[PDB]
């Protein structure tokens, strides 16, 4: 509790000198970085346990993402033969507007798409940028994973 | 026990072989005496055909097999190691052949799943494949290259790059590397009543009247002909029919003598007479 | 009246005496281009040969103007200061400004792309992607990975349409028609393919990267991973011949199936692209911009020099390299232009066989000295002398 409270609350110092205004920008990234990293620590046993049981190639690639490890997921995707997905995965951690195209893909799919893998869609939901506030929600996931994980 | 195909090296020095025991043996024939030199083992299934690349690329030899994989064995000072391996087809690979040395170092392989891969050599140990899916209906057995034919500057001509190929559908489809890059079936040849066994693109004695021979389960041997360059006309002519299958067909270099292997464990030679009818010059063995 | 061509080139000179230097080459481009048209539209089959030579001349002048403008016009601008925090995108920008040598390669690339052939847009496009396979239900999963994942499901018809699409997008990419490429990808219904194209840009944040403050942040931060992923993807067979080619280009690698019909310019293009792609990444690595995690696969780190680029390209495409004007193009790119001018002059003492070449060198030398006092006086006279003599033979003494 104290540690998390610190990461959020305690002031973060930036050693490097900078122009100025972007400092706030940089500082947030640092804080965000630490905070997200910490959450991964708590989630880690939970996630890893789940991956060990998963009987699929694709679901874990999803699971790694929950882990906040893009690279491993990308690698797994490469190994799994899911080459195309792998490239898209690298986009993650990219706030890029790629989200819109992706949402479009999801929209097109859920307007016909007799078939898409459940998990593949989940990955797309993630790149969309609004995972739980969009239609093709991972809200249902809420029962499955830790609130923290989500 | 029983060998399948065995082909002499260019410059007539070596003699690679392969039999159903999955062993690719390279013998050496200096003075008429056979002398093994290596037993390249590596196929999960019997080896089918085998071909020697052009000495211009060092000393290479490729062998395909029922293991659905094809192997290319280089040589560096006696170092007969395999520099590359290809497993792009799902079913066995009935045949291989090399493209005329000018096109480069291209290798054609016809599988039994009905496909055809085309391994092209680049700078290093990199081999890009140009696959053609569903080339023949039930699979492919033969693959032969069309003789390298040259079409105001010092360039290296863009060849027609054709290569025929028989299969289990009875059709002997010809092929052509379209200007863009991929291969398309320029034409079909349906004269056989059963599986086409082998198809050999006779070498042009500089002569433009390109020919091609084929033999199939029906036990007939056709020598398909083209009367002129650029006219999509292949008029088959019957060489002969035996009551038993014909397994292989090869062209002798100068005369254009056909070695007809098949039927009664016997092999025959044929030369087209000054009359046009083909005759048997003799019985081997 | 095409005979009056000499008039156009010389005609430009007239105005130049009255006015400024750079436009002259620019007009040389325009003039030869116009000529290319006349011989081109309607004519004896013989003209076609002469025609292309003119087109090439047009290209050569354009390349000519482009390179010199950059080289000569160059007025040293302020340096750029970056910081570790700055994004990779800024670093790339800096690399381009600082490395004139590399940037020049870019200038050449822009030129190559400019003259790139594009097929006419795929006509009766299918309403939706893989409709046939969906119709003939076999597709458990729509995604593109499904066929990679498993064997024989795609319909032949679908595979055929992909062959047209991926061939067209590819030509577009070579052209540099990236936006159109994206446009097609979206409209075609291949959103996924479109996404990969987006990967091209590096990550820039206007907030942190002050120098080029845009409004939204754009680009992907893990470019290296994207690059490799694309590279790995390209290698994976069971993909389109033109599809794998595009990834190869994106990766900054080479292809084989497509380069069979690769011409000199196109081949020059592909190779330079490799040089650039490699150069940027090494620079990024030195900067420690990349993260170790990203380095999933190995990449060909070494970069050849431009000189080697031409030399090697010269070996595979010896026809177009042996071209009289084309040698000049390469010559300009290397920058040793003057060397050939003097060299060529010695041939006059089979240059004479080509009509254009003698004229070409002359206008070119004249242009050089004006922009920069350059070529040897001796060469100028010898050239001008020979050229004037042709003018008399031509009977157009008037302008001499």
């Amino acid at each position: 509790t104290w540690t998390l409270c610190e990461a959020l609350w305690g002031h973060l110092k930036e050693l490097d000198s900078q122009l100025n205004e972007p400092r706030e920008y940089i500082q947030i990234l640092e804080r965000r970085r630490a905070f997200s990293r910490w959450l991964s620590c708590t989630a880690t046993p939970q996630i890893e346990e789940e991956v060990s049981l998963k009987n699929s190639p694709v679901e874990a690639v999803f699971s790694y993402l929950t882990g906040k490890r893009i690279s491993e997921a990308c690698s797994l995707a490469q190994q799994s033969g899911d080459h195309r997905l792998a490239l898209l995965l690298s986009q993650f951690v990219g706030s890029q507007s790629v989200r819109e195209l992706l949402t479009m893909q999801l929209v097109d799919w859920h307007q016909l798409q007799a078939f898409i893998q459940d998990e593949r869609l989940r990955i797309f939901a993630l790149l969309a940028g609004k995972p739980v506030q969009l239609s093709e929600k991972q809200i249902n996931v809420c029962s499955q994973l830790d609130w923290k994980r989500s | 026990d029983m060998i399948h195909d065995a082909q002499m090296d260019y410059y007539g020095t070596r003699l690679a072989t392969c039999s159903s025991d999955r062993s690719v043996k390279i013998f050496d024939v200096r003075n008429g005496g056979q002398i093994l030199i290596a037993d390249l083992r590596g196929h999960e299934g019997p080896v089918w055909q085998v071909a020697w690349a052009h000495p211009m690329y060092g000393n290479i030899l490729a062998s395909c097999s029922y293991d659905r994989k094809v192997i290319i064995w280089r040589e560096e000072n006696g170092t007969w190691e395999k520099s590359h391996e290809h497993a792009g087809h799902d079913s066995s690979v009935n045949s291989v052949c090399w493209a005329p040395h000018d096109y480069g170092l291209i290798l054609a392989c016809g599988s039994s799943d009905g496909a055809i891969s085309l391994l092209t050599y680049t700078g290093e140990g990199q081999w890009e494949v140009k696959k053609i899916n569903n080339a023949h209906t039930i699979g492919c057995n033969a693959v032969s290259w069309a003789p390298a034919v040259v079409p105001p500057s010092g360039q290296k001509p863009n060849y027609i790059k054709r290569f025929a190929s028989g299969g289990c559908d009875n059709l002997i489809k010809l092929w052509k590397e379209e200007e863009d890059g991929q291969w398309k079936e320029e034409q079909k040849l349906e004269a056989h009543s059963d599986w086409v066994r082998d198809v050999a693109w006779a070498p042009s004695i500089g002569l433009p009247t390109s020919t091609i021979a084929s033999c199939s389960q029906d036990g007939r041997v056709f020598i398909w002909t083209c009367d002129d360059a650029s006219s999509n006309t292949w008029s088959p002519k019957l060489l002969h029919k035996f009551n038993d299958v014909v397994w292989h067909v090869s062209w002798s270099i100068t005369a254009n003598i056909l070695a007809v292997s098949g039927g009664d464990n016997k092999v025959t030679l044929w030369k087209e007479s000054v009359d046009g009818q083909w005759v048997c010059i003799s019985d081997v063995n | 009246a095409s005979m009056s061509m000499f008039s156009d080139f010389l005609q430009s000179f007239l105005k130049h005496s009255s006015s400024t230097v750079f436009d002259l080459v620019e007009e040389y481009e325009n003039i030869c281009g116009s000529q290319v048209n006349i011989l081109s539209k309607i004519k004896f089959s013989k003209t076609a040969s002469m025609l292309w030579l003119l087109q090439q001349e047009m290209v050569t002048w354009r390349l000519l103007a482009s390179l010199y403008r950059d080289r000569i016009q160059s007025a040293e601008e302020e340096s750029v200061v970056t910081a570790v925090n700055a994004s990779e995108k800024t670093v790339v920008e800096a690399l381009f400004q600082r490395d004139s040598l590399v940037r020049q390669s870019q200038l050449v690339v822009d030129w190559l792309e400019s003259i790139a052939k594009d097929e006419i847009g795929i006509e009766y496009a299918k309403s939706v992607y893989w409709e046939n396979t969906l119709h003939t239900p076999l597709v458990t999963e729509l995604d593109p990975d499904a066929p990679i994942r498993q064997k024989m499901p795609l319909d032949d018809l679908d595979r055929e349409d992909e062959v047209r699409l991926l061939k067209y997008l590819f030509t577009l990419i070579r052209a540099g028609m990236t936006e159109e490429a994206q446009r097609l990808c979206k409209r075609c219904g291949q959103a996924w393919r479109a996404a990969t194209l987006e990967g091209w840009k590096l990550y820039h944040d206007p907030n942190v990267n002050g120098g080029t403050e845009l409004e939204p942040v754009e680009g992907n931060p893990y470019r290296r991973i994207w690059k490799i992923s694309c590279w790995r993807m390209a290698e994976d067979e069971l993909f389109n011949r033109y599809e794998r080619a595009i990834y190869a280009a994106l990766s900054g690698n080479l292809k084989q199936l497509l380069p069979v019909c690769d011409t000199w310019e196109d081949t020059v293009w592909a190779y330079f692209r490799v040089m650039v792609d490699s150069l940027v990444e090494q620079e990024i690595q030195t900067s420690v911009a990349t993260l170790d995690e990203t380095e999933e696969l190995p990449r060909l780190g070494a970069n050849w020099t431009l000189e080697k680029v031409f030399e090697e390209l010269q070996a595979t495409d010896l026809e177009e390299n042996q071209e009289h004007y084309h040698i000049v193009q390469k010559f300009l790119i290397l920058g040793d232009i003057d060397g050939l001018m003097d060299e060529f002059s010695k041939w006059l003492s089979r240059n004479n066989l080509p009509g254009h070449l003698l004229r070409f060198m002359t206008h070119l030398i004249l242009f050089f000295r004006t922009l920069g006092l350059q070529t040897k006086e001796e060469v100028s006279i010898e050239v001008l002398k020979t050229y004037i003599q042709l003018l008399i033979r031509e009977k157009h003494t008037n302008l001499i």
